[PDB]
């Protein structure tokens, strides 16, 4: 941990886990936005309100 | 009260918020990518 | 149907609200994670766990 | 119209659910800031 | 006192993330009253 | 402990690569979503 801090791999590890976290959140948001699309454009060819 | 130009305008309103969500996520991702660049930089400087 | 929602302009509100729940849930997840990483940080005064968490 | 209300019922019911949620997040947050002295 | 500063470093990241989350929560805090009044 | 550090640094580099890959994939999905409307 001392070497980790002085090498600054500590900072890198933490910022990297945080960026991974953020990226997973963006992936989740993107998946939901995806499902509502491909469902929006679908009700324009003939559930939605219920959603 | 109004006529089904209610339809048209409902559709447009929904499409607009949905697209707004798209640009919000797009902004999010770019911020992530710059953080990426910073991490990759910082990581190039470790022996 | 949807036309009623639009007429009520409850459309604007329902969408904004569902958006608001999504955001609140995301931040809640972040908060849960921060809460444990914090705890585990503190608890170490246990060290193996944290060091294992960083590697 | 009679529908409007029932949907709205849930809407006030949910917004006040969210304020509570935010209050909970803020107290939890205060705890975390506490622990870090 | 080698580790002192490393531990401090972790505590620093935690203070920063805490501030992040709190800021977000307050913006959401604004939109909530905005909408609930709207009704 | 030179090599231990070295090892961790490699893991970190790999983690960046996937992240970067993800960022690209996520962008295309966006773009697909960005299409469809118009």
């Amino acid at each position: 941990l001392v070497v980790l801090h002085k090498s600054g791999l500590l900072e890198i590890t933490l910022k990297t886990k945080e960026l991974i976290r953020q990226n997973q959140a963006t992936q989740a948001e993107l998946d939901q936005l995806k499902e509502q699309t491909q469902m929006f454009i679908e009700a324009t060819k003939s559930k939605l309100q219920a959603s | 009260d109004p006529e089904f130009s209610a339809q048209l305008g409902a559709m447009q309103h929904l499409k607009d918020q949905l697209e707004q969500r798209t640009r919000m996520i797009e902004a999010n991702i770019h911020r992530q990518q710059e953080e990426l660049r910073k991490i990759q930089e910082q990581l190039q400087m470790v022996h």
